[PDB]
RNA sequence: UUUACUUAUUCAAUGAAGCGGAGCUGGAAUUCAUUUUCCACGUUCUAGCAUUCAAGGUCCCAUUCGGGGCUGAUCCGGGUU
RNA sequence: UCUAAGGGUCGGUACGAUCAACUUAGAACUGGUACGGACAAGGGGAAUCUGACUGUCUAAUUAAAACAUAGCAUUGCGAUGGUCAGAAAGUGAUGUUGACGCAAU
RNA sequence: GCUUGUGACGGCCCGUGAAAAUCCACAGGAAGGAAUAGUUUUCAUGCCAGGUCGUACUGAUAACCGCAGCAGGUCUCCAAG
RNA sequence: GAUGGGGAAGCUCCGUUUCAAAGGCCUGAUUUUAUGCAGGCCACCAUCGAAAGGGAAUCCGGUUAAGAUUCCGGAACCUGG
């Protein structure tokens, strides 16, 4: 059953801080605590540790990324455009 | 096909022996009341021997040039096959499955892989197999 | 604080040369579900450790003191 | 550790007391693996440059 | 593509899945054709090149993680790689593959 | 069993032999 | 008048920074032969969380040219890097995420974080999280490498300078609220003695400019000169222009 | 008012390790008598390994168990950069 | 004074036996209508002013509407720097720092 | 059941929650070595030695600090029905 | 918080691996005698700082007017040689 209506994980904090302040970490805690596809391995076992910080559960990778995700749009087109001078190199 | 045979050269990656590189000399392809599993006869290499130049004169190149050999049935699982061969008939005879039971017979076996194993280390014959894996 | 079980080996230990006391210790024990037996407890005072030897046998009992040295210091009870 | 055999703090292998037996065997693959690759590595590039 | 010619082989030839059974097979020579996922780690990936070089062994490199080759097999786990031992229908031993 | 679905042991008992009685009456109609 | 907050500050007996459970200063490797003619290979043993630093740390270790050992080095982990990936540092190093590279030998408008101001000094800007500069244009002649940097402002340094390919991990850290005095407590409890921040305004004219009066007022412009004195830098120092700006930001 | 300089002075780094100059080897490169010029010059699928004044090659000792040069690893200048 | 339900171990398409838990629910009967019997143990509602809240201070007359706070905004600074310390210094704090930072409001 | 130890887990962080002495293992193969006998003191047993300073009692409505044998203040462990 | 250094008329201040020529370690040669000299190593570079942190190793019974995991009896363990 279906508890809270919009609050979602964070009903922890009550009727404090505001609705506002309370509905932009909502979206990043959910980020924060839900698990990732782990490139390596295949599995859903990625979770986040010490932001900036992904580890999978098993698999022992541990790679570094977002505070709250483990691959920040920002860091999405940048490897992109390092990879897209790259082969202007060799070729 | 076929690749595990008396000629090719395996590495054993599993226990008292991995990283060292033995020589297949009976494969029993499949069944064994004693091993129900697919597994090999072979002849490995325990201490190999040391580096040896030309300063060394007479006394210790025989010392630095001793081979200790071993004799040991591996799974097929535990064992890692080269492209590499070692000629075998010089001493397939000499170990089998009635070497062991009764171990008495091995050391008479190793003594046999250890005189086959100095004289193919002379004059320069699969160098590879006498030097030592780093790892 | 070492319990002996062979009893070849324990008239070794009475000849080790460092020995020199040793003592009988006689216990009243029942059986498993029946009579009460005589249970003996030889100890050998070695210089770092004492040796016990359990013996649940009257038999064997008496003709094991009869094997001991006369240059030990047997003390009973 | 000091008063104790020797025995109960190493077994019987390479890297024995040190490592879990598995990253062993991995170390022994790959040290194999990477220098069969090496010596493949270099009779590709023997005859490369000869064949321009 | 290579993803049909998959399909035939498992419904009309027999096939085996996993990396410890793929090496069995391998060993006793009785595989005609790997397949290795993208996402496979290069160690095992190299091992399995080496095996296939020694059995004389075509390797084929399937472009997707191990994620969508057992989609490709048609099962809801994931398969690292395959080993196909005689194919029924399909033409993948004699394609470019 | 996990969510709740049997209120007690004996709950189970009489779901199980229910059960099983509409797995062989209808494998006498196959 | 009494010595006032911010000048208490230099004497450093309670404002100094909390050091205990910091991993290590975190530097390039130091600038030897191998880089400036060739690359090294590193690996990434572990990525380790500092305190009291927003972005995680890479531990990567070299093999040392001249002494049979192994050197850990402290690296600022840039996104994408994972543990076991080889790190290449040097002049011939490859255009990938987490080798360090000469600005001179990388195309322009390349990403690239923990920069050199001067070549050696093992990384000055582009260093917190979520941070980099954009290489743009270069200058062969006369060597010297244009960057864009955080702030926005452009700087002209040398292109013997390296840097790290890549943005600095942990962003988007400050997109986040608090929600509380108690996770700002331990923030800054990591960092140094700079919170809570007391009002100068409602002071004494003891203890800040600002303080006194019978209604809580600044009563002179905060705006304060450049050429002032340590004790009356207290609000808008030097300040070009105040108030909110109706407009963007951003200059092109 | 600009510009240039070896060093005075100032800043930084490194248990001051490879700087500067020339020469080899190859090639891009074009010859209008021959090189009038320019860059390269052992490591990038992989969480292995790399240390005993270095093996090899060649030359000496007084053969004995080993010891020492050149090369491997271009030369020149002592300005740590 | 009773009733019902909640378990364990040996033999499990003829399932009865046997040992071990205080939990809940229900029904009669009974009394000087008493029964959380001592102990223990929320007064509540309708509004206004004010501060968002948790927190903090005038030890020994003022605990508050005061301070702090999260949030919001402004300013300075790319290190040959910003802010500050020291009589000086081959001196120091921020700084094991680098604009998602530090410093000043 | 109470107290406590411990194990495998789960939650939390823009907080991920000491350092060193010290001990051990592995890699490495320097050196040292047997057959008419040499090599082991991380196997067992046997032998010797272990100094200096503190150690009583109170720890509080009477042994501490408050002018005191002051209803004040002062850290912690053990915890029956 | 010394030393090397740099300040300050000076009492003293800065600074702690710091712009320093900042040392002892395994030994092997010696059979004139004691520790000269032969190689190779390691560059950490004072010291102070916890009777609640880190840490080699003891228990039981008995005993005094007042002491004990310290004495006695029995049974152990560690370190050094
Ligand atoms: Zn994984």
């Amino acid at each position: 059953a279906k508890r809270t209506k919009k609050v979602g994980i964070t009903g922890k904090y009550g009727v404090r801080y505001g609705s506002s302040l309370r509905r932009q970490v909502k979206k990043l805690e959910i980020q924060q605590h839900a698990r990732y596809d782990c490139s390596f391995c295949g599995k859903k076992t990625v979770k986040r540790g010490a932001a900036g910080i992904w580890t999978c559960s098993c698999c022992k990778k541990t790679v570094a990324g977002g505070a709250y995700t483990v691959s920040t749009a920002a860091a999405a087109t940048v490897r992109s455009t390092i990879r897209r001078l790259r082969e202007m190199v060799e070729a | 096909a076929k690749f595990l045979k008396a000629g090719k050269v395996a590495v054993v990656v599993r226990g008292r022996y991995a990283g060292k590189k033995v020589v297949i000399v009976k494969p029993h392809d499949e069944g064994s009341k004693s091993h129900p599993f697919g597994h090999a006869l072979v002849a490995g290499i325990e201490r190999y021997p040391l580096k040896v130049t030309k300063k060394h004169g007479a006394k210790k190149v025989a010392k630095r040039t001793k081979i200790k050999p071993f004799i040991k049935v591996v799974n097929y699982n535990h064992l890692l096959p080269t492209r590499y061969t070692l000629d075998v008939e010089a001493f397939k005879s000499v170990v089998s499955t009635e070497t062991f039971e009764q171990p008495s017979q091995r050391e008479e076996a190793k003594k046999v892989v250890k005189k086959a194993f100095e004289e193919r280390h002379q004059a320069g014959k699969n160098q590879w197999f006498f030097s030592k894996l780093r790892f | 604080a070492r319990e002996i079980t062979d009893i070849k080996q324990f008239l070794e230990l009475t000849r080790r040369a460092d020995v020199k006391t040793a003592t009988v210790k006689i216990n009243k024990k029942l059986n498993k579900a029946g009579k009460p037996f005589r249970q003996t407890k030889f100890k050998v005072r070695g210089s770092s450790s004492l040796y016990t030897l359990v013996i649940n046998d009257a038999g064997k009992a008496k003709k094991l003191i009869q094997s001991l040295p006369p240059t030990l210091k047997v003390n009973r009870l | 550790y000091a008063t104790v055999s020797k025995t109960h703090k190493t077994v019987s292998r390479a890297y024995g007391g040190s490592r879990c037996a598995n990253c062993v065997k991995e170390r022994i693959i790959r040290a194999f693996l990477i220098e069969e690759q090496k010596i493949v590595k270099k009779v590709v590039k023997e005859q490369t440059e000869a064949a321009k | 593509s290579i993803n049909q010619k998959l399909a035939l082989v498992i419904k009309s030839g027999k096939y085996t899945l996993g990396y410890k059974s793929t090496v069995k097979s391998l060993r006793q020579g009785k595989s005609k054709l790997i397949i290795i996922a993208a996402n496979t780690p290069v160690l095992r990936k190299s091992e399995l090149e080496y095996y296939a070089m020694l059995s004389k062994t075509k390797v084929y490199y399937f472009q997707g993680g191990n994620n969508e080759l057992g989609t490709a097999v048609g099962k809801l786990f994931r398969v690292g790689v395959v080993s196909i031992l005689e194919a029924g229908d399909s033409d993948i031993l004699t394609t470019l593959a | 069993s996990k969510g709740n679905a049997f209120k007690h042991k004996r709950a189970l008992v009489e779901h199980i032999i229910q059960a099983k009685a509409d797995a062989q009456r209808e494998k006498a109609l196959n | 008048g009494r010595v006032i907050r911010n000048q208490r500050k230099g004497a450093g007996s309670i404002f100094t920074s909390h050091t205990r459970l910091r991993q290590g200063a975190a530097k390039l490797r130091t600038l030897d032969y191998a880089e400036r003619h060739g690359y090294i290979r590193g690996i990434v043993k572990q990525i380790v969380h500092d305190s009291g630093r927003g972005a995680p740390l890479a531990k990567v270790v070299f093999r040392d040219p001249y002494k049979y050992r192994l050197r850990e080095e402290i690296f600022i982990a840039n996104e994408g890097v994972h543990t076991g990936q080889f790190i290449y540092a040097g002049k011939k190093a490859s255009l990938n995420v987490g080798n360090v590279l000469p600005l001179g030998s990388v195309p322009e408008g390349t990403i690239v974080s923990n920069v050199e101001e001067k070549p050696g000094d093992r990384g000055a800007l582009a260093r917190a999280s979520g941070n980099y500069v954009i290489i743009i244009g270069h200058n062969p002649d006369e060597n010297k490498t244009r960057v864009r940097l955080p702030s926005g402002a452009k700087k002209v340094i040398s292109s013997d300078a390296r840097g790290v390919i890549g943005v600095i991990a942990g962003g988007g850290r400050v997109d986040k609220p608090l929600l509380k005095a108690g996770r700002a407590f331990h923030k800054y409890r990591l960092k140094r003695n700079s919170w809570p921040k007391t009002r100068g305004v409602a002071m004494n004219p003891v203890d800040h400019p600002h303080g006194g009066g019978n209604h809580q007022h600044i009563g002179k412009a905060s705006t304060i000169s450049r050429g002032a004195v340590s004790g009356q830098k207290a609000g808008l120092i030097a300040a070009r222009r105040t108030g909110l700006l109706r407009g963007s930001q951003k200059t092109q």
